[PDB]
């Protein structure tokens, strides 16, 4: 799911050719605003991961009786930096970053049971008070019979860190996307960069046009169904009674 | 010391002549040609500007 940054910039030359970002007026060659370009591309990738799933992750929490709030932050995760004031209870899963948890979706115990999320008055309900924290009531401990939990959630990749010495290559960086959403990301970046430039009648609408094309492309991807889509088929026949 | 300025002096009919009109048109053509060689002009504004000028 990777692409060399080199190819991305070479293609974005073909749509940013009008403006400062990539061209000297004479002998059009890429400038050194590459930091700003990268900062825009990362935002584009995050937006695409918002619009389509494209990824999902997993953790594993080791419970502790009498605890009320379990935050999912990269200071409690094994292999991360062990801040002394916190006990590292997240013992397994994808490495956690600043933007990794877009939404928690499933919670599965060690017994194979499936608990309920934000479904009030359900038998064993788990509440998220702050979108990245699990609030576990005492009734859960009363009737839990489970020593660990498995969490699944919608992910977004962690962008690679650029560096002033890394300005040498900038071509070994790898964006994390399938190529389809590359074609879409081009329009996104072009719109964002071209918006605040131009004073002529036809040159003041390029940003708007690129936004329109971006939306059309997203709709086309949805229609072609090039993203993950689970579809549920319960049993309903093993409960005992529907047969 | 009287050199008579003539129509030939203004412009001979050839495209590549040495008349003043001819050389002004040639320099305009060169500037437009470089502009088109860079990604800035289509092949139709090239004609429009010249005909207007």
């Amino acid at each position: 799911t990777i692409q060399l940054k080199q190819v991305i910039d070479l293609l974005a030359e073909g749509e940013l050719s009008n403006i400062k970002y990539v061209n000297i007026d004479t002998g059009a060659l890429v400038l050194e605003r590459v930091p700003s370009l990268i900062r825009a591309i990362n935002l584009g990738v995050l937006d695409l991961h918002k619009r389509f799933l494209l990824k999902e992750g997993m953790l594993k929490i080791q419970l502790e009786e009498g605890r009320r709030l379990y935050p999912l932050r990269p200071a409690y995760q094994v292999g991360q930096k062990p801040k002394p004031g916190v006990p590292q209870f997240i013992t397994e899963g994808n490495k956690l970053g600043r933007q990794s948890i877009l939404k928690i979706e499933k919670i599965i115990g060690d017994n194979g049971v499936e608990y309920y999320l934000n479904d009030t008055w359900q038998p064993l309900n788990i509440t998220t008070p702050e979108f990245d924290v699990l609030e576990i009531s005492d009734e859960f401990y009363c009737h839990s019979s489970s020593k660990t939990l498995e969490v699944r959630y919608r992910r977004a990749p962690t962008p690679m860190k650029i560096c002033v010495d890394n300005l040498d290559s900038w071509g070994c960086i790898d964006i994390d996307l399938p190529y389809t959403h590359l074609q879409a990301l081009l329009y996104f970046v072009a719109s964002r960069c071209q918006t605040p430039i131009g004073f002529m009648e036809n040159t003041a609408q390029e940003g708007f046009n690129f936004s329109q094309k971006y939306e059309a492309e997203c709709a086309n991807l949805d229609a072609q169904n090039l993203r993950i889509d689970p579809v549920g088929n319960q049993d309903r026949f093993t409960r005992g009674g529907w047969v | 010391a009287v050199e008579p300025i003539t129509i030939a002096d203004l412009t001979e009919v050839k495209l590549d002549g040495k008349g003043a009109l001819d050389q002004l048109l040639q320099v305009t053509r060169l500037h437009l040609a470089k502009e088109h060689d860079a990604g800035r002009l289509k092949g139709q504004e090239y004609a429009a500007v010249l005909t207007g000028g």
